[PDB]
RNA sequence: GCGAGCCUUGGCCGAGAGGUCUUGGUAAAAACUCCGUCGUGCAACGAGGAAUUCCUAGUAAGCGCAAGUCAUCAGCUUGCGUUGAUUACGUCCCUGCCCUUUGUACACACCGCCCGUCGCUA
């Protein structure tokens, strides 16, 4: 068959929502850029949209992004802004270019994400800490092999100098380790934490340290045998990161107090006074905090997904904090927080998620209004069939009546509830409505327009339907999802003794049970064929169901993690999968195969609807947004050749007027062969070789022994290969001539002899001396 | 223990009993592959007493049934012939893939053990070629009655799937004369 | 050296069944050794290509005999007897398969910690 959805990394997504800030990196001066789940660009002190970095169609590239989901670590701009680098949740450090939104290189070796990205005051080093607990020094080629420097077992915070060598560290592990540049050695490790570094700065001379023990150390830059020079104890919690005035004349510090405080004679204490603030420091603990580039204002990141502005006390800036800005967004981050339920229209162009305190209006990206009366966030959410008004259930049992063109709530529907709406659906002309509650009975409710005495506006509460007391070990009384015929004949409905019942307009009959179930149920639907139908329990497993009982068609079991929403298609031909698990896949109704599996989620999914449309696909989230869809012996003359090529060249060097084997001196690839080699059948190796093999043999062996090196060899070695050539051949049946290596020889075994000699006598000595007082201890 | 095989036919041989004899000549590491010029010889029990080996095989033909695979156990002296059904033409082969000193795990079907059971001794004497004590291959011998089959069997397995592979010629034979041996 | 170790012509006698005599077509130890004579036309495929297989002594090849059904001819089969070369006596190079040592992303589970949902009670 056919079946929409595309595995390209865009299908005009909105999916980004740029909230959740941990850091940021200033700009041109008059403009920040913002760590976010995409690159933003905002004004650094007025809050609009200036510019967004995401995903969708890059000048030259197909399914190329201009920044990722799977919230960005670190995020800053070079120093002459040429080049842009983030480094992701994934391993891979993204280059950006700062004009377009291309991809200069790719950057990997990481077993983990990125804990420190940081440019050089160089710009032809970058530096990345990672969570692999070590360090990677980049390059513009891309240098990996400069610098490696692990002794750690996590990760790491304190860095560089400016200086281009003398580097310095602080670790997560509760380390200070120090390293020179040109051969790292550590030196000395400086220990004070027992915990995890949260932040760290220098402030010009001062290296300060911000750990678990909610104190603070100073220490000096020239350091040798610890400098230290005072603590500063308890500012109340553990402290979480500071920051300097880029004037250098005063240090802020925050913590996860919700308190943030500057040091000024900077001093070893605070010395300012501090009533003159009036947009107090913080609701929420914040992660990072940067002075502005208007020497003006402060720049605060928190954790409240979303960053602000303020400003610190003194005469030089404002000497108070003004009311924090907000860049423009589309109304998906200028509200609070996370989309439980969705609601679709039969228009296109209203479609409506709900949070803790809004209700957004959309039509495809754009938005229109909000509404708000929000008491919570909204288990379900359900227009009228034509978009006229919408119907909502927050978690208080309270369905709330909003009309579509103001903010303004038009009825309260009457609170008959004790507790939180779990379903509600209406029927086709959209005046019953079925809800979900634990108060053992099945609500139905009025709607028309109010011009008489039943309030269709207030949905008076005439029919009662209560039987719920059937008898179970699991949950007597409680419903998770009600479904409405689509033929308008009967009503389906979630039980907790893991069965569903059907029964149909009127008072109660009963026409079906289904059971099986392991776990109980979360969603039920029906097909508008109206045969067969699907369950979807909290096992991980998917049953389809026609009219039979106890017959198992199929159970639909490949998952992992929990069952969101699984739904069938408009036209009922395509049911598809949310799961806990951050992937959204699609099956065949008529099948029991898939045909695409979609997997570009990387937060949770909560709800996904699709439209009778079919084109789009809306979806709720835990990021509160919606992704849119559509042999030997012969190395042995070699050496030889090689080595007696060496010291026949090195002879005549200057007495009269090749990069590898391996040393310094070519001898010792000499004797690593014979370190290589195993101590069987080695002499199958020796037997080969000629006389001309010794002749440039023995030379080596007057070298070692000018030498005087035993490191890399040893006697017994040089004397068994020397035993064997004497029994192959020979002395005087490959010469009967005296030459200069025969005359060699008479000294080389000399030193031989007496150098195995110093040793035997060392024993010699050594045994007897051990034997005597061991004849008096007695 | 383990058995020691040699292969003997009389002195002019066929094509669709060469490639015959060269499947069973993949029976090693003990088993000799060896053509005589005479059709008999009046002193395989001299050579078999000096090598020190334990079975002989002999094929030939006859007409009242067709061919037969001849099993002789040296130490005891018994007689069992196999009536071959399909000798026309097997495949050229001499080995495909491992080895013969692999041990197969061994399956018997259509359980005979009244009579048959004379049958279960030499073949768990024959076939226990190879002390690997480990299974790669496994060869089956299905019954039918007086009916035997002899099928080679690789372990083939994917995505939890118990296959085999039919490999080696296929053989059909039935139990033609057992004379009854001596205890000696 | 294994063995025993068929269609009819015609004729004389007989009620009979048949018996008996002629005629004519059809069927059905070897190699070796010696001694003498002659000296290649094929009517038609005329020592058999691509390719492929097998083979280490009494073995390959060659030759004949006998048997089972035969007193009688397998396009069958099994035994028997005679003569009897050449080449490897290897190696682990290719190829293929085993057994040991060696190397490792991945990985039951145990430590501490972060993040997110909901909620208790003081």
């Amino acid at each position: 068959a056919a079946a929409f959805g595309v595995i390209a990394s865009n299908a005009n997504c909105v999916w980004i929502p740029a909230s959740s800030g941990n850091s940021n990196g200033s700009g041109p001066g008059q403009l920040i850029t913002s760590a976010l789940e995409d690159v933003n660009i905002w004004d650094i002190k007025t809050g609009d949209l200036v510019s967004k970095l995401s995903d969708g169609l890059p000048p030259g590239a197909s399914d190329a992004r201009g920044a990722k989901p799977a919230e960005c670590t670190y995020l800053e701009a070079h120093k002459d802004t040429d080049l842009l680098a983030v480094g992701y949740a994934d391993g891979v450090i993204k280059v950006w270019d700062l004009m377009s939104k291309t991809v200069l290189l790719n950057f990997n070796g990481h077993k983990a994400a990125i804990t420190l990205l940081q440019f050089d005051g160089t710009g032809t080093r970058l530096i990345s800490g990672s969570k692999d607990s070590n360090i990677i020094v980049w390059d513009l080629v891309g240098e990996v092999g400069l610098y490696k420097l692990r002794s750690h077992k996590d990760s790491i915070t304190g860095f560089w100098c400016q200086g281009e060598d003398w580097l310095i560290s602080t670790s997560k592990d509760g380390m200070i380790k120090l390293w020179d540049l040109k051969t790292h050695q550590c030196i000395e490790t400086h220990i004070a934490h027992t915990g995890e570094c949260w932040g760290l700065a220098v402030k010009d001379d001062l290296l300060i340290t911000t750990g678990t023990d909610s104190q603070v150390k100073i220490w000096k830059l020239d350091i040798e045998n610890d400098k230290m020079g005072g603590k500063l104890t308890e500012m109340g919690i553990f402290e979480k990161q500071s920051k300097q005035r880029g004037l250098k004349i005063e240090f802020i510090t925050n913590s996860s107090d919700k308190t943030s405080f500057f040091y000024i004679q900077y001093s070893s204490f605070i010395l300012h006074p501090f009533q003159t603030i009036r947009s107090l420091y913080k609701i929420k603990s914040a992660s990072w905090t940067t002075v502005s580039s208007s020497k003006l204002e402060l720049v605060l990141t928190t954790s409240s997904n979303t960053i602000e502005y303020y400003s610190i006390p003194y005469e030089k800036r404002d000497p108070t904090s003004p009311a924090p800005l907000k860049t423009h967004t589309i109304e998906l981050q200028g509200q609070r927080t996370d989309v439980r339920s969705i609601d679709i229209s039969d228009d296109n162009k209203l479609l409506a998620t709900a949070s803790n305190g809004s209700l957004k209006i959309w039509n495809i990206k754009t938005h229109k209004c909000i509404r708000t009366f929000e008491c919570g966030y909204a288990l379900t959410c359900k227009f009228l069939p034509g978009g006229l008004l919408v119907i909502l259930g927050t978690r208080n049992g309270e369905l709330q009546l909003f009309d579509l063109a103001s903010s303004s709530l038009l009825d309260t529907i009457e609170d008959a509830h004790d507790a939180a709406i779990w379903s509600l659906d209406l029927t086709s002309d959209g005046k019953r409505l079925v809800t979900g509650s634990a108060d053992k009975t099945v609500k139905f409710w009025d709607f028309k327009v109010e011009n008489s005495l039943v309030p269709g506006t207030k949905n008076k509460f005439l029919p009662v339907l209560k039987l719920h007391h059937d008898t179970t070990l699991e949950l007597t009384d409680d419903i998770l999802c009600v479904r409405v015929s689509p033929d308008d004949r009967y009503l389906a409905i979630s039980l907790l003794d893991n069965t569903v019942k059907v029964f149909f307009l009127d008072s109660m009959k009963f026409y079906l049970s289904l059971y099986g179930h392991k776990l109980p149920v979360l969603s039920i639907d029906i097909s508008f064929d109206s045969k067969m139908i699907i369950t979807s329990s909290a096992d991980k497993n998917i049953k389809i169901w026609g009219l039979d009982f106890g017959d198992c068609h199929k159970s639909l079991f490949a998952h992992q993690d929990s069952i969101m929403n699984v739904k069938f298609l408009p036209q009922s031909h395509n049911f598809f999968s949310c799961s806990k698990d951050a992937v959204v896949k699609y099956w065949d109704g008529e099948k029991f195969e898939c045909i695409q599996k979609l997997y570009a989620h990387q937060s949770e999914v909560w709800a996904l609807a699709v439209a009778t449309d079919g084109g789009f696909v809306v979806s709720s989230s835990h990021d509160h947004s919606i992704r849119i869809w559509e042999k030997a012996g012969e190395r042995l003359m070699e050496a030889l050749d090689l080595g007696i090529a060496e010291i026949e060249g090195l002879e005549a060097y200057n007495r009269d007027m090749v990069l590898i084997a391996v040393n310094k001196t070519p001898e010792q690839y000499i004797m690593d062969t014979l370190l290589r080699i195993r101590m069987s059948q080695l002499e199958d190796a020796l037997m080969v070789m000629p006389f001309s093999y010794v002749l440039k043999f023995l030379k080596f062996i007057d070298t070692v022994m000018q030498n005087k090196t035993l490191l890399h060899s040893h006697l017994p070695l040089i004397c068994k290969n020397l035993f064997f050539i004497i029994k192959f051949n020979h002395k005087e049946l490959v010469s009967q001539k005296n030459e200069e290596l025969k005359l060699q020889i008479n000294r080389v075994k000399t030193e031989l002899r007496s150098a195995l000699k110093s040793t035997e006598d060392d024993l010699g000595f050594n045994v007897q001396g051990l034997k005597f007082v061991k004849q008096q201890w007695n | 223990m383990d058995p020691r095989i040699i292969v003997t036919t009389s002195r002019d041989p066929s094509t669709r009993l060469s490639q015959f004899a060269k499947e069973i000549k993949l029976l090693f590491p003990n088993a000799v592959r060896l053509n005589r010029g005479n059709y008999v010889m009046p002193n395989l029990v001299d050579a078999c007493k000096k090598s020190g080996t334990t079975d002989l095989v002999v094929l030939h033909e006859h007409r009242g049934v067709p061919t037969s695979l001849t099993i002789s156990h040296f130490p005891h002296g018994p007689t069992a012939q196999f009536s071959l059904h399909n000798v026309v033409m097997r495949h050229d082969i001499i080995n495909a893939g491992n080895q013969s000193e692999v041990n197969p795990h061994l399956i018997f079907d259509n359980f005979t053990t009244a009579l048959g059971k004379r049958v279960v001794c030499i073949l768990k004497h024959l076939f226990n070629a190879g002390p690997k004590k480990d299974s790669e291959r496994v060869i089956t011998f299905a019954n039918r009655g007086d009916f035997i089959s002899v099928r080679q069997h690789v372990y083939v397995r994917t995505r939890e799937g118990v296959e085999i592979a039919e490999v080696g010629p296929r053989f059909e034979m039935r139990l033609f004369e057992l004379r009854l041996g001596t205890l000696e």
